[PDB]
């Protein structure tokens, strides 16, 4: 839960999951970029953010 | 009398190290928003909001 | 290193070499240096960057 994370400021769990490539769903109202580029998808840019 | 055999020693030490004093300077320390600060009982310190 | 010392001078310098006050410093020692009740308060976020 991103709201709980922003409220508590405790990033240990998300840091561990990201460093270990542990699949996760970050839940919360988020802005997103729209990218129509096939090359950007093949470059796997969505995994770099 | 000076005697070379009785005066020659091998002194041993570390090659190099760095001594530090301010241990807490190595700690990044943040706090939650005070509106969200809780007491020992995990409820907000001030709840009248 | 080789040194030439009087036996008394050697005793003093050997004592200094053998009884230094510097201990190895790592993140665990710094983290434990933080008071325990502050390491457990969720109002404070502590990190070792």
């Amino acid at each position: 839960n991103l709201e709980e994370l922003m409220r508590t400021g405790d990033y240990a769990q998300i840091t561990n999951m990201l460093l270990n490539n542990q699949p996760v769903a970050l839940v919360g109202a988020l802005p997103f970029i729209t990218d129509s580029s096939v090359i950007s998808l093949v470059a796997k840019l969505d995994a770099t953010v | 009398q000076f005697d070379f055999r009785a005066s020659m020693h091998m002194l041993t030490s570390n090659l190099t190290f760095t001594v530090y004093s301010d241990l807490l300077a190595f700690v990044s320390a943040d706090t939650v928003e005070p509106i969200n600060a809780v007491a020992f009982d995990n409820m907000r310190i001030m709840n009248e909001l | 290193y080789p040194s030439i010392l009087h036996p008394i001078d050697h005793a003093f310098n050997e004592y200094f070499l053998q009884h230094q006050l510097v201990e190895p410093l790592n993140n665990d020692i710094i983290f434990n240096y933080i008071p325990e009740r502050i390491r457990n308060d969720v109002n404070y976020i502590l990190n070792m960057d």
